[PDB]
RNA sequence: ACCCCUAUACCUUCUGCAUAAUGAAUUAACUAGAAAUAACUUUGCAAGGAGAGCCAAAGCUAAGACCCCCGAAACCAGACGA
RNA sequence: CCGAGCCUGGUGAUAGCUGGUUGUCCAAGAUAGAAUCUUAGUUCAACUUUAAAUUUGCCCACAGAACCCUCUAAAUCCCCUU
RNA sequence: ACCUCGGAGCAGAACCCAACCUCCGAGCAGUACAUGCUAAGACUUCACCAGUCAAAGCGAACCUCAAUUGAUCCA
């Protein structure tokens, strides 16, 4: 997925990390990075050097049941699902420049 | 009644005409096929089913290689109305045992043989 | 009023359905595919005489595993361990 | 076929089965030709030899007519001058 | 057979126009 | 034997612990539900 | 009836029975019942071999 | 007729697609369309049809 | 009588209460409640596809607004960012659209820019510079 | 909350039912798969098994697993009724 | 409520006919016909399911499968390689 | 009106293939009397029942035809 992220704020990723709770971690992928009166674009990707974003784990959960029913009329045909999708809330700290443009 | 097609051998016989078009050279042929699925089986006959399912084309827009012999060949011609067919192309050599794990297909055909993340 | 005989695009009489600019280009394009196909599948590379056992004995081999996967089916071995330890079922403190 | 009889709660035996087949104890049931002893005067020597054939039964037939009998005709017998007691055995079968 | 080159073969009634 | 050696742990055997072979008590089949019901067979 | 550790035994008549076989044999081991099941008939050749070997 | 057959334009043809079965129309099109060329429907010539 | 049923009020809680915010006998009347449960429930699953399918029109329907009031068209600005290598989809695109007008401007004029040297490629086959926002990256 | 968008109750019966084909107001309770031959699995013992009888050219003994509910118009016997 | 009264019993009469046949979840799974007082049913085939044993199964190439009149078509059978 | 059996077409080139579809027929006849006896291997009207062909051998000289038909029990 691609997300429109700041600093402060929270993210939250469908899925386990394999990383604990308070882990610090540097995001990679960054395509677009805009402040005030300017704009950075990739092609499709920034710079390492460019950019640097961090975000911190924060809760490692489940979500909650999803019911997965199916059901044909006259064929006797009923079944359903419950399930629960890990999940993963991780919030941005910092977004730092480097004048390496 | 609905039968199977043979088709005419002259349909597999390009011309220089065709050899401008398409970048094949008519000596010195290339090996291996691309072949890749690109149409359902389904409402299609049960011998086109069980062909797609011997050339291992069951997933769609999946490719598979293949040998260019004429065995396989008239597999493919059987159901060459669901596929798509290219050659494979090895810009560097054949892949190596050092190699062998950083590969890539590489569409357009081009088996590259070292594959890095890396702007040129 | 404009009254279709019984199902439309089944009979003797059906409602007339034309062909748009969509199906003509769908159907162009799966033609060149079709005949870029149909190019090369032109020039094979063993002539049919040259492929006549190059792959024989991996097809072999290969039916060999086959066979002794099939007959390599007996029912799995059983240990004390597990009958044993069904006795844990009323383990209290200790 | 009385599965359960109104005395003992025993499975019974149809007799005509017993009355027409010959059972040996590999499990091959043995019979006789239909029209055998009709009409010969219509039938050529070939076909009246191939009437004179004790034959064997199908699975299906042989499972049927087990059904149909009990376990006391198919237990082993050991007759005096039995002219079948070289086929109660099977030899060089392979499963 | 009819979709072989010796197809036939054992024409002879075209021979014989009694 | 290591079997009796297994056993010198091992709570006492009781009426409480005891469990069939598996394979020697197979399932019955219930009429009932989805899959086995509405038709029964 | 065997009495003791069985797999021993096993590895002993895989030996045995792989010449003769050409490939290793099945063989399903019952320790709870101490038996040793194998596929294929060999009952004179274990016979004659646990005869051997003196049980 | 043969001027018309010669002059068309356009790199599809009925007798080609019929013939090679491409797409594999022969699912809809009929045995006697290998000879009939698309030209012929029923009882009915279409004179137009190349 | 041996073993009858006792714990059938626990069942029939357990369909009924995804039927209290139900409307008529079908909030508390579990003959007709299964049934409108079954059918919610089938709803819930089968509403996954259109929430996804829903969210990119409205997606598409922004980017279009915002374009047009930039002058530019839906198809020619998601061409052209392709074109220019910038792999933003519609999610981010509308977002950008409605709280980074700024950066949504500069994205419609390099995708105008974009458009007109394709213009110009397709009238002078190159010849020479084949467009600057043109020339894209190789990688390997 | 509604307004927006998507969505042709269920069961049975059928080639095919939203069907304007059946059944059902609704709640509570009651209300419908019973077993053999022979096989399969798991034990015991083993050229023998089985607590008499029976089976046996690896068999025999034991266990497990397995075959619904409502409904005619009828027929007969014996009573009871002008 | 008499084309042959009513009650009880035989009687849980019989119904190839209709209706109904109650926890969860997963998996495999759509049939060429023959006979039948039989075509509203059943039995055997066929298809389908499970468990076992073993080795080939499908796709296929040359060569090959009377004639006769007038054509004789799309195709088929057989079939190593793969 | 038909119900069993056989030949042709439909059903064009292995097999099969419906119709209250189109056409022909059959319910015998003629000749030896080894038209004796046995016995590998096969076919098969889509099941079964029925039906079909046949080497070698023992004996003895040196079979036509398309259908031409009827199970069990019982007498
Ligand atoms: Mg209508
Ligand atoms: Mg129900
Ligand atoms: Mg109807
Ligand atoms: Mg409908
Ligand atoms: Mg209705
Ligand atoms: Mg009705
Ligand atoms: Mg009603
Ligand atoms: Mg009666
Ligand atoms: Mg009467
Ligand atoms: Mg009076
Ligand atoms: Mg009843
Ligand atoms: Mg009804
Ligand atoms: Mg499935
Ligand atoms: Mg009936
Ligand atoms: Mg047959
Ligand atoms: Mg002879």
């Amino acid at each position: 997925r691609q997300w429109k992220v700041t600093s402060e704020d929270l993210i939250l990723i469908g899925n386990e990390l394999d990383l604990a709770c308070g882990e610090r971690i540097r995001l990679e992928k960054v395509l677009l990075v805009g402040a005030d009166n300017f704009t950075l674009l990739g092609k499709p990707l920034l710079g390492k050097d460019l950019v640097r974003v961090e975000a911190t784990v924060i809760e490692k959960t489940e979500s909650w049941p999803r019911i997965i029913m199916r059901f044909r009329k006259r064929k006797n045909f009923k079944k359903k699902r419950i399930v629960t999708t890990p999940q993963t809330v991780l919030r941005i700290n910092s977004i730092e420049i480097a004048p390496c443009l | 009644k609905f039968t199977r097609s043979r088709i005419p051998e002259k349909v597999f016989q390009a011309s220089p005409e065709d050899h401008e078009k398409y970048g094949g050279d008519p000596q010195n042929p290339h090996k291996l096929h691309i072949v890749t699925r690109i149409k359902s089986t389904r409402r299609r006959p049960y011998w086109e089913k069980d062909i797609i399912k011997m050339l291992g084309l069951e997933k769609a827009h999946t490719p598979q290689v293949h040998k260019n012999i004429p065995s396989v060949n008239a597999k493919l011609k059987v159901v060459k109305h669901l596929i798509r067919i290219k050659p494979l192309k090895l810009p560097q050599g054949l892949p190596a045992e050092e190699n062998m794990s950083n590969t890539c297909l590489k569409s357009t055909g081009e088996l590259v043989v070292q594959w890095h993340l890396k702007p040129v | 009023r404009g009254r279709i005989p019984g199902r439309q695009w089944i009979g003797k009489h059906r409602r007339p359905r034309f062909v748009s600019l969509r199906a003509k280009q769908n159907m162009i394009r799966r033609l060149e595919i079709e005949a870029e196909n149909h190019y090369w599948l032109s020039m094979p590379y063993m002539t049919r005489e040259q492929e006549r056992g190059h792959a024989a004995v991996r097809r072999r081999e290969a039916f060999e595993a086959i066979k002794a996967a099939a007959t390599s089916k007996f029912p799995p071995h059983r240990f004390i361990a597990d009958q044993l330890d069904h006795l844990n079922v009323t383990k209290k403190w200790s | 076929l009385t599965y359960f009889s109104a005395r003992k709660g025993k499975r019974k035996t149809v007799k005509a089965v017993i009355d027409r087949f010959l059972r040996l104890h590999c499990g091959l049931w043995v019979r006789r030709k239909a029209g055998y002893k009709k009409k010969l005067w219509k039938k050529t020597p070939a076909r009246k030899k191939r009437l004179r054939e004790f034959v064997f039964c199908n699975k299906t037939q042989s499972k049927l007519l087990d059904k149909m009998t009990t376990s006391f005709w198919k237990r082993r017998n050991w007759y005096v001058d039995d002219p079948y007691q070289k086929y109660h055995d099977r030899t060089n079968l392979k499963v | 057979y009819k979709t072989k080159p010796t197809h036939g073969i054992g024409k002879y009634k075209h021979l014989i126009k009694a | 034997a290591r079997a009796l050696d297994l056993l010198r742990g091992l709570p006492r055997v009781s009426l409480a612990n005891l469990k069939p072979n598996p394979g020697s008590k197979k399932p019955e089949r219930r009429p009932r539900g989805r899959r086995r019901g509405r038709k029964c067979g | 009836k065997v009495e003791g550790d069985i797999w021993a035994l096993q590895k002993d008549v895989e030996d045995f029975l792989s010449p003769l076989l050409g490939k290793t044999p099945v063989t399903q081991v019952n320790e709870v019942t101490g038996t040793l099941r194998i596929k294929g008939y060999f009952d004179q050749e274990l016979k004659a071999w646990l005869l051997e070997k003196g049980f | 007729q043969e001027e018309r057959e010669r002059n068309n334009q356009n790199p599809w043809t009925f007798e080609r697609i019929a013939t090679a079965n491409m797409l594999g129309i022969r699912k809809v099109l009929s045995p006697y369309d290998l000879t009939h060329k698309g030209k012929y429907w029923g009882k009915f010539y279409m004179p137009k049809r190349v | 009588l041996r073993n009858r049923v006792t714990d059938r009020y626990f069942r029939i809680q357990e369909v009924l209460k995804h039927a209290r915010h139900f409307r008529g006998r079908k909030n508390r009347c579990y003959r007709l409640a299964v049934r409108t449960v079954i059918r919610a429930f089938v709803k819930c699953t089968k509403a996954r596809y259109l929430k996804k399918k829903n969210m990119r029109t409205l997606w598409i329907n922004r980017i279009t607004a915002a374009s047009q009031e930039h002058g530019l068209k839906y198809p020619a600005l998601i061409g052209n960012l392709v074109k220019c290598q910038v792999e933003l989809n519609r999610k981010v695109l509308a977002d950008l659209a409605i709280y980074e007008p700024k950066t949504f401007k500069s994205l419609a004029a390099l995708a105008s820019r974009r458009r007109h040297e394709g213009f110009a490629a397709a009238l002078g086959d190159g010849k020479e510079p084949e467009g600057i926002f043109s020339r894209v990256v190789q990688y390997h």
